[PDB]
RNA sequence: CCUCCUAAAGAGUAACGGAGGAGCACGAAGGUUGGCUAAUCCUGGUCGGACAUCAGGAGGUUAGUGCAAUGGCAUAAGCCA
RNA sequence: GCGGGGUGGAGCAGCCUGGUAGCUCGUCGGGCUCAUAACCCGAAGGUCGUCGGUUCAAAUCCGGCCCCCGCAACCA
RNA sequence: AGGGCUACACACGUGCUACAAUGGCGCAUACAAAGAGAAGCGACCUCGCGAGAGCAAGCGGACCUCAUAAAGUGCGUCGUAGUCCGGAUUGGAGUCUGCAACUCGACUCCAUGAAGUCGGAAUCGCUAGUAAUCGUGGAUCAGAAUGCCACGGUGAAUACGU
């Protein structure tokens, strides 16, 4: 994983984006493609819907999702199995 | 109880290593060594996250 | 020859017998044959109670046997709660840790399934 | 009835084909209708929605 | 009859043109609420066409059905068998494709290659309205696998559907039609 | 007698307050415990039955009874009459010594013991649980257990309500989850 | 040959009338003395599961009788010594 | 009316005498071959026509029902 | 920009690691060749169990660095077990590169400890410094080899014959 010295990896536009929906209380998912991003404590509370390459999966952060990144909640292949 | 079928059954001292020794019957000849014991196992005795590892680890 | 709730083996050398304990390794078992102050290369049944007792205390500065088994499903019970990507492999049993699975994968995947 | 239905199927030869597929000139025409295609591996991947649309509409 | 598609051809056409001035009303006064219903309006107009468009495709009788995919190899032979199987392949996909159910009834296979024939229960909506077209002898051309020298050759395999008939009612006989002689 | 002293002694009275019995004769009372080792692939060999009542008897002080099928069972392949159990029955001075050893040497024994369940009450105030391995028994010996035995345990008891029976239990210090 | 109905509340009573069994078994499955009481279900309990064995409860012969059916059987004719 | 049958996809056993499903082909996987067959090495597939009874227990014993076979169906 | 090319009832090809005692582990101690290096190789020293980090020599090199070769040898232990064999898998904690290691990098530490006990029909390579086995380097390359290309160490068996 990411070195601790570096501190945690967010991109800066979603990080923007949760201190702009926390502070003024909005309710409306937040749409991104930051998979990348890291699960900071700040956005627990949230509904943020990650690409998961072809449509924003809505995920509801609680305090468990807190360090993963983003996209570990968004699965990008389907399978319903062989012979189904 | 009927005579010369039942196992002998005599006294024994059982000693746990937390101290507690106790003087019981037992069918064993010999005396017992304890590893544990009602006085000292961790139930009897009682003795037996996530945003305060990321605030902690990182310090932003 | 009683720790951590279960039986060592007696015939065995301490460094290799400390190791039936689910939790310790050889690594952990030379830390606790060392705290204990007994060669690693003494029989376990060649030990005085005082000795064994003394493991006994160096052991249960660890996690070791149900504790650990504990820790270890509460872990991935939260990943399959979870729902992250590693969860979701642990309910299918599939390979957790990005490895290929067309060709092999079987340790997890289990014998053949013959179609 | 049946042996009407199958004294009017078409022979399996050179003469009838509703629909051609030159795989060498990566070709597909449907005689009927007139839709050729040059993604013949769509075809063969099952994109038979241009040529079967095209002979509904043509009715 | 007449009336009735005469009429929806005419109202087609004069709604469109209707919803075309209430879009300018929308956007003009920068209505949202109004580009919306707008949007609205158009939307349901614009399932109403479809549905005539489906009703002119699927005019067939058993349209509605499901039906019975019969796949027969030719001229090629083991070429026409391989194409057979290739065809096959390509029908099947097309089914997944449109949500269809499909089950294999039985299957002849090739001595060496593909498949002498195949039968293939498709079950859906308008089945046997999607599949009927594509009943015929399709022809294939490519360098031949089976042949040594890689020549062009040509081979055909026949597609035949047919719609899941439901089973004839047997019928006893009225006694009243029976004349009965004892002698 | 530990543990009889100690019910007649502390017991009744905290059970008489805690209950409000008139009468000293309506505190619950251990009346026997029963230690039960059915043994099913005993159909296959005598021996395996032989050996499990050994290690029952060591664990009781006592001769088992060997238990025999009721009625015939298709299911286990099992014929009316043929000995699927042992069972001890403890009253008096040896059930009050076993329970002073399964409370104080044998449940700390237990492999990972995190504490006995308090639903096993079987509603009318007697207490049945169960034991994996007879290695918990001090008595048996570690370096002959040819087969993992296991047993039961079922302490019936005079009172009427689980919820008198567990109260006993309690006072008895038994480790309760 | 045995059991029930037909058979009309004593016995008996026919039909190519309606339903089933027997052509044995047991030196204990006989005698006596002493003792005991079922089916089934529920709850709790190691492996153990629909069903083995253990504990308690409900129930009260709905069991059992070496084998058909009927009539009996708790003082048991049922079960154990 | 009297006899038989009904068991992996096919043909036959197993029933009598209750506990246990077999053989040959066929199917599937891997070989051999340029490839197919043949051949070689491995696998899988029947809860026993359908219900019911009897039994601790049924392919098996009993009774219906369905299908298939034989015979018999006369003096008249 | 995000995803995929890394999917996974399954079948095959080519590899690595093993199933142990001609071995595993621990300590000690010998003997190479070939090559690469400036947005590079990086010594030393200090810190860290470790991967590494900080500081900082030297070297466009027969000069400095990568960079102790390993098998071997000596001593000790294991004593034949699914093991002090095997190291898959999984949990936790980290390092480095890189905007960025979730899909989907490598490596480290602690724990875990699967199959596997020499593999059916069948089938492959090799005639000498070869096979077998043991290490080392390079390209590609920010990071990412059991693959490929190359280099040395030890070092056989057998060839009657057509
Ligand atoms: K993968
Ligand atoms: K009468
Ligand atoms: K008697
Ligand atoms: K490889
Ligand atoms: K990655
Ligand atoms: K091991
Ligand atoms: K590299
Ligand atoms: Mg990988
Ligand atoms: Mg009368
Ligand atoms: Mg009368
Ligand atoms: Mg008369
Ligand atoms: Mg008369
Ligand atoms: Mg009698
Ligand atoms: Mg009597
Ligand atoms: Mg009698
Ligand atoms: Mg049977
Ligand atoms: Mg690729
Ligand atoms: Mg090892
Ligand atoms: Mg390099
Ligand atoms: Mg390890
Ligand atoms: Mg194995
Ligand atoms: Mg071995
Ligand atoms: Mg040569
Ligand atoms: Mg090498
Ligand atoms: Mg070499
Ligand atoms: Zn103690």
């Amino acid at each position: 994983p990411r070195s601790l010295k570096k501190g945690p990896f967010i991109d800066l536009h979603l990080l923007k984006k949760v201190e702009k929906a926390v502070e003024s209380g909005d309710k409306k998912p937040l749409r991104t493609w930051s998979r990348r991003s890291t699960i900071f404590p700040n956005m627990i509370g949230l509904t943020i819907a990650v690409h998961n390459g072809r449509q924003h999966v809505p995920v509801f952060v609680t305090d468990e999702m807190v360090g993963h990144k983003l996209g570990e909640f968004a699965p990008t292949r389907t399978y319903r199995g062989h012979a189904a | 109880m009927k005579k010369d079928i039942h196992p002998k059954y005599e006294e024994i001292t059982a000693s746990c290593s937390c101290g507690n020794v106790m003087k019981i019957r037992s069918t064993v000849g010999h005396d017992l060594n304890l590893d544990v014991c009602s006085k000292c196992h961790p139930f009897f005795t009682g003795k037996q996250g996530r945003v305060d590892r990321f605030n902690k680890r990182f310090n932003i | 020859a009683r720790i951590a709730g279960i039986n060592i083996p007696d015939h065995k050398h301490a460094v290799i017998a400390l190791t039936s304990i689910y939790g310790v390794g050889k690594t952990r078992s030379k830390a606790i044959l060392a705290a204990a102050g007994i060669a690693e290369d003494v029989k376990i049944s060649e030990l005085s109670e005082g000795q064994i007792d003394t493991l006994r205390d160096e052991v249960a500065k660890f996690v070791v046997e149900g504790d650990l088994r504990r820790e270890i499903s509460m872990s991935i019970k939260r990943l399959m709660d979870l729902g992250c990507y590693r969860g979701l492999r642990h309910r299918r049993g599939l390979p957790v840790r990005g490895q290929r699975t067309k060709t092999n994968a079987r340790t997890r995947k289990g014998p053949r399934k013959p179609i | 009835e049946k042996q009407a239905m199958e004294d009017n199927k078409s022979d399996i030869g050179w003469g009838s084909q509703i629909r051609s597929y030159v795989l060498d000139d990566s070709r597909i025409k449907d005689l009927r209708t007139g839709v050729e295609t040059r993604n013949t591996q769509a075809v063969l991947d099952g994109s038979l929605d241009q040529f079967i649309e095209a002979s509904l509409k043509a009715g | 009859s007449l009336e009735a598609v005469v009429d929806t051809l005419d109202q087609m056409k004069q709604g469109l043109e209707d919803v075309s001035g209430l879009l300018e009303l929308a956007v003009e006064a920068d209505d949202e609420e109004t580009f919306n219903e707008a949007v609205a309006e158009l939307d349901a107009l614009e399932e109403k066409l479809a549905q005539l468009e489906f009703r002119r495709m699927f005019s067939g009788e058993y349209d509605s059905a499901d039906c019975y995919l019969d796949i027969q190899a030719g001229s090629g032979g083991t070429e026409a068998q391989d194409w057979a199987s290739m065809l096959e392949r390509m029908y099947l996909r097309w089914a997944e494709s449109r949500g269809f159910k499909t089950e294999i009834i039985k299957e002849s296979e090739g001595e060496v290659a593909g498949i002498k024939s195949v039968t293939i229960k498709i079950s859906g909506d308008y089945a046997y309205g999607w599949l009927r077209t594509e009943t015929g002898v399709h022809r294939l051309v490519r360098k031949s696998p089976f042949d040594s020298g890689g020549r062009r050759h040509t081979s055909f395999s026949s597609a035949f559907v047919y719609p899941e008939v439901d089973d004839d009612i047997d019928i006893e006989i009225n006694p009243a039609d029976l004349r009965i002689d004892v002698y | 007698a530990k543990l009889h002293d100690y019910y007649k002694d502390e017991v009744v009275k905290k059970l008489m307050t805690e209950f409000n019995y008139n009468s000293v004769m309506q505190v619950p009372r251990v009346e026997k415990i029963t230690l039960n080792m059915g043994v099913g692939e005993a159909i296959a060999d005598k021996k395996l039955l032989d050996n499990a009542a050994a290690d029952l008897a060591a664990i009781s002080g006592q001769k088992p009874l060997i238990t025999k099928a009721r009625k015939s069972v298709a299911g286990f392949k099992i014929r009316q009459g043929y000995p699927i159990g042992c069972k001890v029955t403890l009253r008096g001075e040896r059930m009050w010594e076993f329970f002073e050893r399964l409370i104080t040497i044998a449940v700390p024994r237990i492999r990972d013991f995190r504490g006995l369940s308090a639903k096993s009450f079987d509603g009318r105030g007697n207490y049945s649980m169960g034991v994996r391995e007879q290695i918990i028994f001090p008595e048996i010996d570690y370096d002959k257990v040819d087969r993992v035995r296991g047993l039961d345990i079922t302490i019936t008891t005079t009172a009427k309500s689980d919820e008198e029976g567990r109260a006993l239990l309690a006072a008895f210090d038994f480790p309760f989850r």
